[PDB]
RNA sequence: AGAGUGUAGCUUAAAAGCACCCAACUUACACUUAGGAGAUUCAAUUGACGCUCUGA
RNA sequence: UUAAUUUAUUAAUGCAAACACCUGCAUUAAAAAUUUCGGUUCGGAGCAGAACCCAACCUCCGAGCAGUACAUGCUAAGACUUCACCAGUCAAAGCGAACCUCAAUUGAUCCAAUAACUUGACGGAACAAGUUACCCUAGGGGCGCAAUCCUAUUCUAGAGUCCAUAUCAACAAUAGGGUUUACGACCUCUGUUGGAUCAGGACAUCCCGAUGGUGCAGCCGCUAUUAAAGGUUCGUUUGUUCAACGAUUAAAGUCCUACGUGAU
RNA sequence: CCGAGCCUGGUGAUAGCUGGUUGUCCAAGAUAGAAUCUUAGUUCAACUUUAAAUUUGCCCACAGAACCAAAUCCCCUUGUAAAUUUAACUGUUAGUCCAAAGAGGAACAGCUCUUUGGACACUAGGAAAAAACCUUGUAGAGAGAGUAAAAAAUUUAACA
RNA sequence: ACCCCUAUACCUUCUGAUGAAUUAACUAGAAAUAACUUUGCAAGGAGAGCCAAAGCUAAGACCCCCGAAACCAGACGA
């Protein structure tokens, strides 16, 4: 009987060796997370299909993001096996309305304050 | 097994007396007995004569053991009641209850219409009050209308042939009988048609259901061989006579040739019985039109298996637990497939062990029953 | 399924092996007493209440009882006079507080005026309403006086030596509910002299509206340790007289505890209307005490088997007619 | 037979509450009954059931004999049907200011 | 000599309720009605007066 | 067609109608005509002496009755509804009151009467055979040899308590039955009662053997145990395992074996 | 053409039986049960879909759900967008295969028969060929680019 | 031009095998009751009736083709 099946809480239990292996720290978590699809909407639970629909993941291999709330955490972990998340960082400040236009996303995590036209 | 039910020493000794026919409880009996001993109001559909009456009675005996004798004061009604649709079924139930209550303290009584009401309403029958009483609905309704019995004193009710008790002739008298509503209600049957079960829902509150065997149309017993009559009705009785000639072989070997014939109409049963008695067959006929004393004598003879050929009307299709039932002929195929299956389960009522022969005649109205035969 | 009792089932332990060894309710009063003892318990299967609800003095009393028995002997019993005046005086002296608290709870005076916090009145206070010269109308806890006889200010007796007497109608007349209409305000009374204390609010007559049921007016005196200031002169304004006793007792009566209370009923009368017209200078209101009306059944297309009363329910009355003249 | 209206259902006065032969249903607050041993509403409000000990009237002598036959520690208990009135009896409304 | 100690017979009563008995109706019993008899062992939380048990 | 049903039509009768002929009505046939041949009776006393019940083509009194009536008040919310109405019912609050005899004396539905009220002797579907190896349209699927069965069996692996060879037996293997399948188209268009026979098995033994008790002196018996090692006849009536008849016998016991045994 | 001559009318006879039934473009839209002289058909049954009228649904967290395993249902928030009554017609119901759960038969089988989940009778790339395995989903052109699934591995008998 | 690379003939029962040599011409949805939409009038509507407690009149839209063997009358055939 295939179902939305139970998985342990240890799947979301990190390790200090893991936090070193990953780029994460136990303190000061991420403010917003990003997500993407790299697996088929086909051949999973239809419940999970509408879950990915709820995720705004009707595109695929395209970026999207949300606020990584615990409810959002559970929603993502429901469809985690098909999806990927990213620590959608922003080393600079958040985009002010004065700087409303010049923003972008560099895949390592950067949100651009001003993506100008000349190099460094 | 039976010891899992915590039977009393009288109950354990009676169960040991039921050996080798009872060495352990049946699986349906295992499912039924302690849940009833849990006091839950429920209905159980299972094999006829599968010890289901004993499974209901053992938990009833345990519940009556927890009941005080002070409710057994004079003039009141019983606390343990059972219902049967036929006087013969009620008499058989009362006879079975009197064996178990010989080593117990429960008083067992029977009530049915067409019998002596002086003995029914006797001072040691109605007024002294009993623990176990199996009663027909008509006699009980007459007693309640005449204040010869009560309904506030009941504590454990059993509905045998509850589907037959759910008959349109039988539902109104049962509802009139329906009375303390907190009593523990248990119903027993062979199968539950849906249109009657919701009728139970008219007087139900979170009950339980215990079903046995296949959940589909459990038409064919694995221990019963069945045949289809590929011939017209005109010589079919003659073919039945030929089957009687075949039953002549069954009369030859001593392997018991107790034959039960299904007849739809009492007058048709009388005509067929006059033909068979004319045909030098040792046949006895029981019907709803038979005299009550004559029916009682015929039922006692069939209990003794005195008449190897016995015809039965619509009054005697289901519920039968007859020893040595080896020959069953639906001389008239039953108008209900449930009725045909119930007549089939009436024979070989010792369980999955005692074998028997089944032959059913086929008529034109039963042509649509051929699809039911599929 | 099968629902048994949640708590202990009745008649379970008293069964035992020997049922005939039970004492049995030989007397019907014994069974009634056992049933009342059970009914005092709240039980676990719910009920109607679930949905709706010194040695020297003893020796002296024993000597007095022995003397009374010797005076009777028997012969006086075979019909003792037992005067109720001395009995009432001794009851007011000894056990008057519990009965007074019970009466105050029954009248709802502590729950309404004081917003709860009922207390046993230590000081026995009874009022005497001046009706002519002789006699004076006695007002105990709950004694009823009409507004006609209650035109003038009444006297009070408590047999005590500061004090503060007040009078409030807890019925909440005229204005909004959860309020009491003040009638008199005596403060800093030295000793038993009520006139020694000042009178802030002058005494006004009762003004119960017509057909408004019965009104509850209570006069209360509280034990005062030190005299305190107050505040309203003789006024007929209803806004100044509107004050709750709970608020006054909470944040103003800090060093003050109750001592005595006397309750009375008030109904509409000629003097109430006279005070309304002359003193209040306003029209007297009258109340109806009207019950709810019938729901009236559902109207269908045809009356079916019913009589002629089916088609005449939901309008009014007596002479209406056809299309048009 | 049986209970016509379940407890908690709002019912007008005179509506059939519970009908039974041999009194399985007993009377609580505001529950009328006639010669048919049936319970009916006597007021508008919400119906409730309560398991309270039943004490028969002194007119019933057989019931008195049965209660005497009950033990001194025996308690009867019975399911009575109370009718809590939802609406009040009436209210006083200011007629006129004469 | 030591322990337990203490409201009439009984009370996880603080001077009450169950119990006692008398009558009348009872063959008798029971109920009821009329009755009355009934106890915190004494001195300042402490002591002894009274009893049971363990000894001699 | 003796399935069912008629009988349009004849032919007879008989009855009508008219004074041998015609018409009408019944019955009977002949002949027809219309339609069927499915699927996978009831009580009191005793027997029955002290809670029930209890039996007799048991012992005695009785019953199909008779007599005596028809607050069993009024008012009044709110409900059930004969699936309409009519007819019927339940019932709160109020006014006015309390606070059948018999001993049995009977019975049931159904069809009746009766407009009805009332009066009469534990479950109640509309019905029709057999053939088409001629049906009709339409749907569904000798000669050659031994590849196969084949047996005077070799090596003996191995079972057979041991022991390959008392017996069996596999792998491969000397080979060669014309009885079985085709290959080539070689001369061509689950049967049945007795009986006969043979009988096998059981004792629950008819007799015989050995005993115990006996209302066993003895002869004859009866009962009970043990004993299947043995037998338990001949004929007559009738095909009947039974039954009647005679001569018998120590006894003429019983059944089972497909109520044994017909691939004669 | 004799198994009942031939022909004309009646005769557009009749069976629920097969097959075929004509140009375009937008909006929505694929498998549950019960009766039936019935499974080659039809009727109660559900879904829809549309037209109108009326404001919360799907995903869930606590508590709770029985005596004779996965679990499942009622189920605050979260994210996201549709849900309840009234009506009309049609249309599926004889589904295939795969992973799990049972019953039967050899525990043969592209065999049967009920519950859960998919896709599937509908595009493209790859497994050699490809109704079912993996990726991928949804519109056009460009002679750019990133990416996904992606070709089988493999060998031995030393001893004091 | 072809040889270069991709490329399981069409229509259809199916769940994944019958027909069509090829042209050119013929050959196969019409019953409006209800409801809706759009017009005219309005407590009346309409060129006697029918219906109306917002209706009544006008129009619009749903309904194949091929294919049995049968049977009866009336002729005609040796
Ligand atoms: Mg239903
Ligand atoms: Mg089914
Ligand atoms: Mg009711
Ligand atoms: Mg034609
Ligand atoms: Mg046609
Ligand atoms: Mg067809
Ligand atoms: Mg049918
Ligand atoms: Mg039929
Ligand atoms: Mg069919
Ligand atoms: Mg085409
Ligand atoms: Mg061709
Ligand atoms: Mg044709």
């Amino acid at each position: 009987k295939f179902t939305r099946s139970r998985i342990p809480e240890k799947v979301f239990q990190a390790s200090p060796e893991d936090h070193e292996k990953y780029g994460g720290d136990p303190q000061n978590p991420h403010k917003l997370h990003i997500v993407t699809r790299i697996k088929s909407t086909r051949r999973r639970p239809y419940w999970e299909k509408d879950i990915i629909k709820m995720l705004g993941l009707e595109k695929a291999h395209t970026p999207q993001v949300h606020k990584n709330i615990p409810s959002v955490n559970a929603k993502l972990k429901v469809v985690k096996h098909l999806i990927r998340i990213k620590p959608l960082k922003l080393p600079q400040g958040l985009p002010a309305e004065e700087n409303m236009s010049n923003t972008c996303l560099k895949s390592t995590g950067e949100l651009v304050v001003q993506w100008h036209l000349k190099p460094v | 097994s039976f010891a899992d039910l915590g039977l009393e020493p009288r109950v354990l000794h009676a169960l040991q007396e039921a050996a080798p026919e009872v060495v352990q409880p049946t699986t349906v009996q295992s499912s039924t007995i302690p849940s009833l001993l849990r006091g839950r109001h429920v209905v159980c559909a299972a094999e006829t004569g599968s010890g289901k009456t004993l499974s209901y009675l053992l938990p009833l005996l345990q519940r009556l053991l927890g009941q005080p004798s002070l409710d057994s004061l004079p003039i009141p009604a019983p606390r343990g009641l059972v219902l049967v649709p036929s006087r013969e079924l009620a008499q058989q139930v009362r006879a079975v209850a009197q064996p178990l209550g010989r080593s117990l303290g429960l008083l067992v009584r029977d009530l049915e219409g067409g019998h002596g009401m002086r003995r029914i309403r006797l001072q040691l029958s109605r007024q002294p009050s009993a623990d176990v009483l199996v009663a027909t609905p008509g006699a009980l309704w007459k007693a309640l209308k005449s204040r010869l019995i009560s309904l506030e004193q009941l504590s454990f009710l059993v509905l045998d042939e509850a589907d037959t008790l759910l008959d349109e002739s039988f539902l109104e008298l049962v509802d009139y009988i329906l009375f303390n509503p907190k009593a523990q209600l248990v119903l027993v049957g062979a199968t539950f048609p849906e249109g009657v079960g919701q009728l139970l829902n008219k007087v139900a509150s979170p009950d339980a259901v215990t079903t046995i065997t296949s959940s589909k149309l459990h038409c064919i017993m694995p221990h019963v061989k069945q045949t289809f009559l590929r011939l017209k009705g005109a010589d079919k009785v003659a073919e039945l006579v030929h089957i009687l000639k075949h039953r002549d072989r069954a009369e030859r070997t001593g392997p018991s040739g107790t034959v039960l014939v299904f007849c739809n109409s009492s007058s048709t049963v009388n005509w067929l019985g006059y033909i068979l008695d004319d045909h030098k067959i040792q046949h006895l006929r029981l019907q709803g039109q038979m005299p009550a004393l004559m029916r009682v004598g015929i039922f006692q003879s069939f209990q003794k298996s005195s008449r190897d050929i016995l015809l039965c009307t619509d009054i005697a299709s289901r519920g039968l637990d007859s020893t040595g039932v080896e020959l069953v002929v639906n001389y008239d195929f039953p108008p209900t497939l449930q009725d045909y299956i119930h007549r089939a389960g009436r024979v070989g009522r010792v369980g999955s062990e005692v074998p028997g022969t089944v032959i059913s005649f086929v008529t034109h109205p039963w042509d649509v029953s051929l699809v039911q035969k599929i | 399924r099968r629902t048994p009792p949640l708590g202990p089932m009745p008649n379970s332990d008293i069964d035992l092996s020997n049922l005939e060894r039970l004492e049995k309710y030989r007397s019907f009063d014994r069974y009634r007493r056992r049933a009342e003892q059970e009914a005092q318990a709240p039980h676990w299967w719910r009920t109607y209440r679930e949905y709706f609800g010194r040695t020297q003095q003893l020796l002296e009393r024993k000597q007095a009882i022995q003397e009374l028995r010797a005076n009777v002997e028997e012969r006086a019993a075979r019909t003792a006079s037992v005067p109720l005046d001395a009995v009432r005086a001794e009851w007011e002296r000894t056990c008057g507080p519990y009965h007074k608290q019970r009466l105050a709870e029954y009248y709802g005076l502590y729950r309404d005026l004081f917003h709860g916090a009922t207390f046993v009145p230590r000081v026995p206070l009874h009022v005497a309403y001046a009706v002519g010269e002789d006699d004076l109308m006695p007002v105990y806890c709950g004694n009823e006086v009409t507004p006609t006889e209650a035109a003038q200010a009444p006297e009070v007796t408590y047999e005590a030596e500061l004090w503060t007497l007040l009078l409030t109608s807890l019925d909440g007349h005229l204005l909004e509910p959860d309020a009491e209409y003040l009638h008199w305000l005596l403060t800093n009374i030295p000793g038993n002299r009520v006139a020694e204390g000042q009178v802030t609010c002058p005494y006004l007559p009762p003004f119960p509206a017509r057909g408004s049921g019965i009104h509850r007016l209570a006069f209360l005196l509280f034990k005062q340790d030190q005299p305190i200031d107050f505040s309203p002169s003789p006024c007929y304004q209803l806004a100044q007289r509107t004050f709750r006793t709970f608020d006054f007792y909470k944040k103003h009566q800090e060093t003050m505890t109750p001592a005595g209370l006397s309750f009375f009923q008030c109904r509409w009368d000629d003097s109430v209307t006279y005070i309304f017209h002359q003193l209040l200078d306003m029209r007297e209101p009258v109340f109806e005490f009207v019950r709810p009306p019938p729901y009236h059944p559902k109207q269908k297309r045809f009356p079916h088997r019913q009589p002629l009363r089916y088609l005449d329910r939901y309008r009014d009355s007596h002479e209406p007619t056809y299309g048009i003249y | 037979q049986g209970i016509k209206k379940m407890e908690g259902h709002y019912v007008h006065a005179g509506n059939i509450i519970a009908t039974q032969r041999h009194f399985r249903w007993h009377p609580g607050a505001h529950v009328g009954v006639g010669k048919n041993k049936c319970l009916y509403a006597l007021e508008e409000g919400i119906v409730r059931y309560t398991k309270e000990v039943y004490v028969p009237h002194p007119r019933n002598t057989e019931a008195v004999d049965l209660i005497t036959r009950l033990p001194k520690g025996a308690v009867l208990y019975k399911t009575f049907v109370h009718v809590v009135p939802a609406k009040p009896e009436g209210t006083f409304k200011l007629v006129a200011m004469l």
